[PDB]
């Protein structure tokens, strides 16, 4: 049971506006002077901006969906295309973040020692492989989502229909399997790569600047702070989602008595919503922090 | 020293100018006519103004 | 597929030559390059001697798992405007200025002092249009004569505005500031201003610290954070 | 004094010369060529783009058969391409990276390259062992080398960087005859087809005409605002084009010793690097540091099409002897063959 | 000097194996690609194996597709060839050669000095119709050679190499593609051919021109040598 | 058999227009700004108008293949009708403006030079888009879906109930139709005819004198103007013919067989309408340099 279904679309629309404009500005800025810049790591900021924009562009549909108590009169094609966009974009966002992490590492940890390793990973072919893994990772929700009626109450709802694959025995097995397979390569492996790369970066940037200088501490503070804020914002944003998802689809086997079960379902809409923190903020942290972007705005 | 030096440069410089002024010089109309005559006479051979069939260009085909 | 035998062999030769060429280029790519603009026949020569332990003369030394190449253009006797564009990707420019060069005759004009033409040459390269990102290091060399000579004559002979009391520290600070202020693009590049000597083999280490800093900061700008 | 009066005689002679130069001109060349038509609007597309270098490109000379060419670059490499199939026939590693000029012998055996090292290196190509060797090393210049060209397999003319241009013999490194008349450094030079006269372009805004046998300068021409960076000859040995840094190009005539059409535009504000003609001398291709290659008309000062495919500036260009190609090299490592 | 020398020999019963090695002296072995040719007691030549520069492409002949193996050692400057199962039709010298391939290049310049081996007890056929000639000194004489397929190609150049071999020596290269002339060869010989009928004409006959003359083709890869044409002084 | 014939044409024109107009949009976008000129500033808007015109086609194709039953909701069909109309107007206007600028570019400056700069020409095209968008608002406002007579078919139409007076049911319909057709075609067609006729007269007058090679290029030029005017006529004229005939059907009161004719052939003129957009990629890529050298000369 819920109590505030009428508040769910409000934050949705707010996120919609904010993400749309916040990423339109950065996308226009990067398209405006990409040819004069030719930066080594601008392609990843571009892919991140586009991924975010498409992540948020298909939101007001689900907004107006939650308003009228789950009817969704937008057809069968569009819930397929919407769900596919949402999932592909989530995976693409995480992959682009971890790729920027690895590139920053290969740049900083060795200034000229193995710069040769850059000509294979900083290329646009890496973006190609990122996107190609992205689409195929989400194909299952494209093939297994089909709108339909149920509960016989003159309301339509877009759910995922497993009667196609799972037999009368494997409905829960197939579900839990695909969910775990999602969360693992969606969060844990990328987060591990990110954490290890950023740790080695911190070690170098802190051991080299260690010698007492007049203004060294001033830049030291700024760099270490930005690194910490990046890691913690990714963690706080994308942790509750996968936490609650694996928690539900795992504790199904433990049969939590009541209150935990009622709470999980009560609090999931907020978890989905809070996942957009990174979408709304990545404009600032990844563009506004770049002083060239600020010069372009001014 | 320097005075005895600079006079050497002065005389060697001024000497060439007599060899410069003692040169016969034709009118400019003849020169222009000759240039135009060469261009018009050899206009047929140049393969950069008037292209040749794609069988003859080794680069294209 | 219409090629004959000799054509296939010809393209095999080309593939192998290309691979060899790419390898040699990569090998040379990870080796830092420096330029040494003496701005005076007196000061420069000592540094290249201490670091080692016709036209262009190039030296090659190593220190702590990093290979250096230095280029010197001392004797060229030509307009610099024509050949200076060859040195665009150099990581740093090592510059040398003397301290005893003040109160010298200049041997040609006898109306201008040496440090003034040193300052002019400094400006010419610090504000040139190719050298905006490239950093600079100043190796102010012959202090051993400066400590001795400061007491006899003050710095006012070579400078109208006052330099304060005559003590080594204040004069060194003043001569340093006169140079450090000269750069216009104060936001793009930096100067490192060592006070070298004729001894102690630390002069090779100062360069390692400086070039390490410049490479790491340039990468930090190239990727994001800075 | 005796010096003051010498300068007076000098200025008197300077005026006396200009007397006849004005007294000879009756009507401008652009007055005679009113009758002939526009030449067209030539647009020619890139045919082959060949990429192996890893730095800037500073020189390029075509062979004597319009199939083989040689390119010099900043990294110590001097490739010898094959234009038809775009292979790489040879690759020479150098002793000094800093290079500024290449040259290809008219026979086909030798190849030369020299730069800031002050030396000119002659490289043998057809040897029994199978690797390219260094035959001679020519020393004697006090500055950098601007351009070196071949007369035959045994003689070579080098344009220095102090004030001089010298003529060498190859087997004995000694230099035979030295030409010393300029007031500033020399930048380019072109040889006449008869191969008895040659011209040179300095940085005091001048060009001179020499004599390869006698060793004196017969004519000197003026009419620029800044330095000259390129010089070529008309296919007929009676006129030569001159580039500059004041954005203009100019055409001079040796029999008259006047000036002629000035291929200038008001939109152009940058200097030029290279200059060449075509067969029969109807077009004048020039290269600009605005990342362009413009095609003028040697007969009427009007412009024709332009060639733009380069990211960075163009450093050298040259046309063949059969007339079927023109090649241009940029500071971006690429080198392109046009049609 | 370009001196090349081979080693290994002796008699081996059928089924046994031996190995042949060749050592090069000062001509930048790494760039060149080497071959292996043969010669029965009194017969023509034939081509046994090959190996490129870089140990890339390897090609073999038909008779020895499975028994013989070829290899090269870039440092130490040596060439090896190993023959495993030996039949009775391999009693021959073995004559190493060299070859460099580029635009103006002249293949088959140098030729080894040979070894020996006595065991125990599609293709473009080329004719060279005549067997022997009664040639007399001082007069011009010519030699004919032919083929099955037109050796001309779309590139623009044919492929027909003429050779010469005096009694008791190793072959030399005379004219590589028809109408060219090899380094150090006097100016008497001439290419003079087209299509699928090639000839060779010499102006004056010095004594050294006695020997055998072969013609090779080089378009398709199983390389066919002609028979011999002998020039008898009389 | 139209119910089975039409969606094929829709999907074919979809694929063709998408790939083509995409190519030209790509080649104009990938190009740098310094190569862009005014003609480019107009051809870009043409290309985007064409793409947005064709993109909303499959949603219509399935609607026909399902025998007129529209399931995608109340919003999507409003947006799609709006897009299709506004793109129609934007296309005709972009072509007309290109014609006007082309005529201005040749012989106007010698007579007189009075116009707003090209730097303000972007704001000019902005005026074009805005007037276009506001011109087709009633189709966004009176396009509500719904279920007609008790068959299950839902097809979204024009509902003239903002007026909601039975005596006035036809008046607003015929008014909106005639307003659309006049402001859409009668003005741009005539003005295009004039600005092209001036090109004809000036190519006739500037080159009256005999020349060796200029007359043949004049011929290949004068071919282009006539083929272009006639192809625009054939591409956009017929549809308005049948529209006008139907709407004037009120006055003349034709027999029912004529109405059956009008209705049976209405889908075909809409289908054939796209030919302008579909040919624009090729008919631009082929005739670009010819127009450009004609303009420069
Ligand atoms: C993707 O379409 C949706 C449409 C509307 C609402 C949704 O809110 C879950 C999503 N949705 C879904 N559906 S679900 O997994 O099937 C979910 C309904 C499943 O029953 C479930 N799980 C966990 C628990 C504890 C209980 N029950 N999964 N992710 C998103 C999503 C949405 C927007 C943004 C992001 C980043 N994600
Ligand atoms: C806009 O949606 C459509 C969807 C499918 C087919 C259509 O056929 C034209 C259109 N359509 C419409 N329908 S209509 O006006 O409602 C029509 C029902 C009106 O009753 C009418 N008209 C004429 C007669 C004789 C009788 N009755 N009007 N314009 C377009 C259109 C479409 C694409 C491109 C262009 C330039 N135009």
């Amino acid at each position: 049971w819920k109590s505030s279904g009428a508040l769910i679309p409000a934050i949705y629309m707010l996120v919609f506006l904010l993400g749309t404009t916040g990423n339109g500005l950065v996308l226009w800025t990067v398209f405006r002077s990409s040819r004069e810049k030719r930066r080594s790591a601008d392609i990843f900021i571009a892919s991140l901006a586009v991924a975010d924009l498409t992540f948020v562009v298909t939101l007001p549909l689900w907004a107006t969906y939650t308003y009228r108590d789950y009817d969704w009169p937008f057809g069968t094609f569009f819930c397929k295309l919407s769900s596919y966009l949402i999932f592909v974009n989530m995976y693409a966002s995480v992959f682009c973040l971890t790729g920027l992490s690895f590139d920053r590492y290969l740049a900083i940890v060795r200034p000229v020692a193995n710069a040769r390793l850059r000509l294979r990973v900083s290329g646009a072919v890496a973006t190609a492989v990122l996107w190609v893994l992205a689409a195929l990772l989400a194909m299952p929700v494209m093939v297994l989502r089909t709108t339909g009626d149920l509960e016989n109450t003159t309301k339509v709802q877009c759910y995922m229909d497993y009667s196609m694959v799972a037999t009368v025995s494997s409905e829960w097995a197939w579900e839990v399997g695909l969910g775990v397979s999602s969360t693992t390569v969606g969060f844990v492996v990328p987060f591990t790569i990110m954490l290890t790369c950023y740790f080695f970066i911190a070690q170098t940037i802190a051991g080299h600047f260690r010698k007492e200088r007049i203004e060294g501490l001033r830049k030291r503070r700024r760099l270490l702070s930005i690194i910490v804020v990046l890691v913690v914002t990714f963690a706080l944003c994308w942790m509750p989602y996968h936490l609650v998802k694996t928690l539900y689809m795992l504790g199904s086997l433990l049969h939590w008595p009541c209150d935990f079960d009622l709470f999980l379902m009560n609090i999931f809409p907020y978890c989905t919503c809070i996942s957009y923190v990174n979408s709304c903020l990545n404009p600032f942290l990844y563009a506004f922090f770049d002083p060239r972007f600020r010069q372009a705005c001014t | 020293s320097n005075n005895t030096a600079s006079i050497a440069q002065a005389r060697k410089l001024v000497e060439q100018l007599k060899m410069e002024a003692n040169i016969d010089r034709i009118k400019v109309s003849k020169a222009a006519a000759d240039l135009m005559a060469y261009c018009e006479a050899h206009a047929k051979e140049d393969p950069l103004l008037t292209p040749v069939p794609a069988s003859e260009n080794p680069f294209r085909e | 597929c219409t090629l004959s035998a000799e054509d296939k062999a010809a393209v095999e030769r080309s593939k192998m030559i290309d691979r060899n060429l790419r390898e040699d280029g990569e090998k040379a790519a990870r080796e830092v390059k420096l330029l040494l603009l003496g701005a005076g026949e007196s000061g420069k020569s000592t540094i290249v001697k201490q670091m080692k332990i016709t036209g262009i003369v190039e030296t090659h030394f190593t220190f702590k798992d990093l290979h250096f190449k230095m280029f010197d253009v001392g004797g060229q006797r030509s307009e610099r405007k024509k050949w200076i564009h060859c040195f665009e990707g150099v990581t740093a420019i090592i510059f040398c200025v003397a301290l005893s060069d003040y109160d010298l005759v200049l041997a040609e004009d006898e109306e201008m002092n040496r440090m003034h033409e040193s300052m002019k040459l400094f400006d010419s390269i610090c504000n040139n249009k190719w050298f905006t990102d490239t950093s600079i290091i100043l190796f102010l060399n012959k202090k051993d004569l400066f400590e001795e000579k400061i007491k006899k004559s003050p710095l006012t002979i070579c400078y109208p505005e006052y330099a304060g009391s005559n003590t080594y520290e204040e004069a060194a600070a003043y001569i340093q500031c006169q140079f450090e202020d000269l750069n216009k693009r104060k936001d793009t590049k930096e100067i490192y201003t060592h006070f070298t000597c004729a001894t102690d083999t630390k002069n090779v280490q100062f360069v390692f610290d400086a070039v390490t800093d410049v490479i790491i900061k340039n990468n930090l700008k190239d990727c994001g954070l800075f | 004094s005796e010096l003051d009066q010498l300068r007076q005689e000098a200025e008197q002679l300077k005026n006396q010369i200009r007397d006849a130069r004005k007294a000879c001109a009756d009507a401008t060349l652009s007055q005679i060529t009113n009758n002939i038509d526009p030449v067209g609007r030539i647009q020619m597309r890139t045919r082959r783009t060949l990429r192996g270098h890893l730095a800037k490109i500073y020189a390029m000379h075509w062979g004597t058969d319009s199939r083989l060419l040689v390119s010099a670059s900043q990294d110590g490499k001097l490739i010898i391409w094959d234009s038809y199939t775009t292979n790489k026939v040879h690759a020479i590693p150098l002793r000094s990276s800093w290079v500024m000029t290449c040259a290809y012998a008219p026979s086909g055996n030798y190849v030369a390259c020299g730069g800031l090292d002050n030396i000119c290196s002659i490289y043998n190509l057809k040897t029994r062992e199978g690797n390219v060797r260094v035959s001679r090393e020519l020393a004697g210049h006090t500055g950098y080398l601007s351009c070196c060209r071949f007369l035959d397999d045994n003689q070579i003319v080098t344009s220095s960087g102090d004030t001089t241009c010298a003529l060498w013999d190859i087997e004995t490194g000694q230099q035979t005859t030295t030409f010393t008349g300029h007031t500033g450094d020399v930048m380019s030079l072109s040889l006449a087809p008869d191969t008895r006269l040659f011209v040179s372009g300095a940085c005091d805004a001048s060009a001179k005409l020499w004599d390869v046998r006698e060793g004196m300068c017969r004519q000197t021409f003026t009419g620029h605002e800044s330095d000259i960076n390129a010089i070529c000859f008309f296919p007929n040995g009676n006129a030569f084009a001159t580039g500059s840094d004041d954005a203009t190009c100019r055409l001079f005539d040796l029999r008259a010793d006047q000036e002629l059409m000035t291929y200038s535009h008001d939109n152009i504000i940058c200097g030029i690097t290279s200059v060449s003609f075509s067969k029969s001398g109807r077009l004048l291709l020039a290269g600009y540091d605005d990342f362009n290659c413009n095609v003028w008309d040697a007969l009427k000062a009007d412009r024709a099409g332009v060639l733009a495919g380069h990211d960075n500036r163009v450093s050298c260009l040259g046309v063949t002897d059969d007339g079927m190609a023109v090649a241009t090299g940029s500071w971006d490592s690429f080198l392109k063959i046009w049609n | 000097d370009v001196q090349l020398v081979e080693s290994g020999g002796g008699l081996v019963q059928p089924g046994g194996s031996r190995k042949l090695s060749c050592s090069a002296s000062g001509f930048a072995f790494s760039s060149f690609g080497m071959h292996w040719v043969r010669q029965a007691p009194e017969k023509g030549l034939e081509w046994v194996a090959y190996i490129s520069s870089g140990s890339g492409t390897i090609y073999y002949a038909d008779t020895v597709k499975g028994r013989f193996t070829i290899s090269r050692d870039d440092p130490k400057n040596t060439l090896f060839l190993q023959m495993t199962s030996l039949r009775s039709e391999d009693t021959a010298m073995y004559y190493c050669v060299r070859s460099i391939y580029y635009y103006g290049s002249s293949p088959f310049d140098f030729w080894g000095q040979g070894t020996t081996l006595t065991v125990s007890s599609s293709d473009i056929v080329m004719t060279q119709a005549t067997s022997s000639v009664p040639v007399t000194p001082g007069e011009s004489v010519s030699i004919s050679c032919r083929s099955s397929k037109s050796l001309l190609h779309s590139n623009g150049n044919t492929y027909l190499y003429w050779f010469l071999q005096r009694p008791g020596q190793s072959p030399q290269l005379l004219i590589y593609r028809m109408s060219n002339l090899a380094s150090g060869v006097p100016d008497r010989f001439s290419g003079s051919g087209s299509g699928t009928a090639f000839t060779l004409t010499i102006s004056r006959l010095e004594a050294e021109d006695v020997g055998v003359y072969y013609c090779m083709q080089h378009l398709e890869y199983p390389l066919t040598f002609g028979a011999g044409t002998k020039l008898e002084l009389k």
